[PDB]
């Protein structure tokens, strides 16, 4: 009780605590969606610029 | 009548009542451990006097302990409007010492910036009226004050003090009289001739065990979970005519806090928070030809008029990252309290809480600062522009200035109030962490 | 008929009150006995 | 952010959220019972008009009830200023009854010290708008004042009385109203010519159930943890400029006892637990030519200037043993209060509490009377030497002495409140103990 308490002394306060471990699990929200994608020939189009007949 | 309503169910109402679990009408009263409770006086070890220091030893009439209240009796040296609380102002501090460890201490402003954070309605009105004279007594008035203790045991039964389960450990009070005390034995910086010193007495509120639970506090090892205070003074980055003065400080500061506390203060004049004025109550004589924006109205130094507050804005950063965005100073002093207390808290004292409810005894969040390197708490204060002579110039002013005699606000007093672990066993005790 | 009935403004079958008797009960008798002398209880015989 | 706070987690942590219990985010309410509230009008019994005793007996019409309000109606017999809560002084006593036994009994000084003692802030002022006049009201003006009452049952739904259980048994109320009523039929002790007789109805709050509750409590018997009040008037050990009075009141009080309320009174000014003063609000004219101090501002006559108190010190016996030390009247006025309630009261009032929290419904600590052979009251009296009509020697006094005039406060209330059972069973009841 007098001497086996343990005391806030260094090593327990290093930045390593919070600097090492990433803030990407406690901030991320979970997705489990597919993300979309298209050909660029699809937003712009077909170029009607092309030969004639 | 009431069965109309009755009638009127649905679905809608399946979430509220349907198989239903409790109901109102009918109580449950818990059998309770058998007990008795009596108001024991302590002795008073050295001698009581303005600026004396004293102390003195729990005791064992009882098995548990909770409330204190320390006596003081106290003459006005002056007349009604000349003290603030002075019960409070005279006892400087408190120190709790349980088998020679060093578990807790109390300051006089502590208790002031404590009570202007925390009790509330007719509790903090009921407190005044132990601590001061609020009747318009005249001098030579004589009275008794209470001033309860404020240790973690004094306020709630559920961690009452087992000095059944300290057998082999002293419980220690050591005080600190002031050695001035406003209204009764000086007047600003003038002594006053022919005031008494003051009669002390501490009462420890004793629990008287039956056997069964006796036994088991007697023998049992217990862990209380316990709220300390942690205090430092600092120098103020005083504020200035010219400009906004600002400051950042390295708060050393230790285990999970439940919350910090702050105010910036005259040390002059206690319980002084904010700049004095010539406006109603600001100041000695204030609103008249007398007034006196030098010394203020002690009955009145306290005051919700934030205009004569010094703090701008506000922001603690942990280890380099802010731990929120800058807010206001009165932020701090109006929302903090409103969201985490529900009182009222005097302008020039701010809170700010890392705990949904920081009032209560059930931790709920904490901040470790026993994990963190370098907590700052990063100040910034308003320009002391106003003409405080000028009525005027106070109370039609901008958010961004003070009054010039807010630069008299040289104290800052900074506290943390933060969980600890007293550990109980074999007859002996003292904390788990340092 | 076009609207159906929304099933508002209903009732309740068979609401009967709190019974109330007229024979009015007798009032019951305690559980606890009066206390009387609390150190010479049940007289003390005084001898010749 | 906050991020860096959740981040570092330490050994200190452990004992607050390790190996978590409970989370504050997301809170489960608790599914209850169907019912509805409805406050229905009682027939009174007897003529009401002051210093008349009435009666009703609570009509069958819900299952349960709980809160009962008493209305009146008054008028003002005088100017704002001349009455001090006339509701409450005119309900001079109201007995509860159950099967034909007395359950409990409250008095107009009993709401008056209960008021002063647990009720606060905007509680006791909402409280204070609905028994007297309190906006500056003028004479001849008439207000409807709304009594509750105090009964065990009038606190918490908890206690809600089973009506519906108790088939075989009348429940009653029994009013006592007041021969006067200060600045409403009588000022000072003149009556005031033309004062209008009270109108009196007395509305209980029923509570319907849904079938499965209403046949449980119809059936079930029942064992109902109540409060109840003791009271007896004694006279005071009145102290004067010659002498600190003393007195020991054995107390006659049984069972299980949560605390003692006490004050001193002037016998014929309601709730003027305080001498009088020539200082604001202390009395009559106070501060001006004309004040006097044998006549109160009785729309200010309550206080908490302490010097105007009587009660130096006291202590309570057990058997002739002190129970605790002997504190001072300002103890048992501040801090007791302090401690037990939270509230601030009145000078002239005092409260001693045997349990931790007795403001509350859940027993906390009781001293059983029915098992103490010689409990006793110990009081010490102020000396009355100060001249009231001075505030140089009123305001500016010390801790032993009051006013001349404190020595009208001849009357001593002594007030306890305690535990009982209150049992139903097969549709009748009563209570477990007598004393």
């Amino acid at each position: 009780l007098l001497r086996g308490f343990e005391s806030s002394l260094r090593g327990s306060r290093v930045r390593t605590q919070i600097d090492d471990k990433s803030f990407i699990p406690y901030t991320w929200q979970m997705i489990d969606v597919p993300l979309a994608a298209a050909k660029t020939s699809f937003i712009a189009g077909l170029d009607t610029r092309q030969q004639l007949a | 009548g009431g069965l109309s309503q009755l009638v009127a169910y649905g679905a809608q109402d399946v979430y509220l009542t349907g198989n239903p679990q409790i109901t109102f009408f009918k109580t449950v009263y818990r059998r309770y451990t058998n007990f008795a409770i009596e108001s024991i006086q302590q002795t008073i070890n050295g001698s009581v006097g303005f600026g004396n220091k004293v102390s003195t030893q729990i005791s064992r009439n009882g098995d548990l302990i909770t409330d204190i209240v320390v006596e003081f009796v106290l003459t006005k040296g002056g007349n009604g409007g000349t003290t603030y609380y002075p019960a409070e102002e005279l006892l400087q501090d408190v120190e709790l010492e349980i088998g020679g460890q060093r578990i807790d201490k109390h300051y006089n402003d502590w208790f002031r910036t404590y009570d202007a954070l925390f009790r509330m309605n007719d509790d903090r009105y009921n407190y005044r009226r132990m601590t001061d004279w609020v009747n318009n007594e005249l001098v030579g008035a004589q009275k008794r004050f209470y001033v309860p203790l404020i240790f973690f045991f004094n306020q709630t039964p559920g961690l009452a003090l087992p000095l059944i389960a300290l057998q082999y450990h002293e419980v220690k009070l050591y005080f600190t009289l002031a050695s001035q005390v406003q209204g009764v034995n000086y007047n600003g910086s003038s002594a006053i001739a022919g005031a008494a010193q003051p009669t002390m007495s501490v009462w420890v509120d004793y629990i008287f065990l039956d056997t069964q639970e006796r036994t088991r506090f007697a023998q049992l090892p217990h862990e209380y979970l316990i709220e300390q205070l942690q205090f430092t003074g600092s120098e103020t980055a005083t504020p200035s005519a010219t400009t906004q003065a600002s400051q950042n400080i390295r708060l050393n500061f230790n285990h999970p806090t439940k919350y910090l506390a702050w105010n910036f203060n005259n040390p002059t004049n206690y319980g002084q928070y904010t700049a004095l004025a010539n406006i109603p109550g600001a100041c000695s004589g204030a609103g008249t030809a007398a007034a006196t924006v030098t010394t203020p109205d002690y009955g009145n130094t306290g005051t919700y008029n934030e205009q004569l507050a010094v703090l701008d804005s506000a922001k603690i950063q942990l280890n380099g990252q802010d731990r929120f965005a800058t807010r206001k100073g009165s932020y701090f002093n109006k929302v903090q309290p409103y969201q985490s207390i529900g009182g009222v808290t005097p302008a020039g004292v701010y809170l700010y809480s890392f705990a949904l409810k920081p009032a209560g005894r059930q931790p709920s969040g904490t901040c470790n600062f026993s994990r963190i390197d370098n907590a700052t708490l990063s100040l910034t204060y308003k320009t002391c522009s106003i003409d405080a002579t000028s009525p005027a110039a106070v109370l039609g002013n901008t958010e961004t200035v003070t009054a010039n005699t807010a630069t008299l606000l040289t104290a800052l007093n900074i506290y943390a109030k933060n969980y600890n672990v007293l550990r109980i066993m074999s007859g002996m005790g003292g904390l788990a962490y340092a | 008929q076009p609207r159906g009935y929304a099933g508002l403004r209903p009732y309740e079958k068979n609401y009967e009150g709190i019974a109330e008797a007229d024979v009015s009960a007798l009032q019951a008798r305690y559980l606890d006995q009066t206390r009387g002398r609390p150190r010479t209880g049940d007289g003390d015989t005084e001898p010749i």
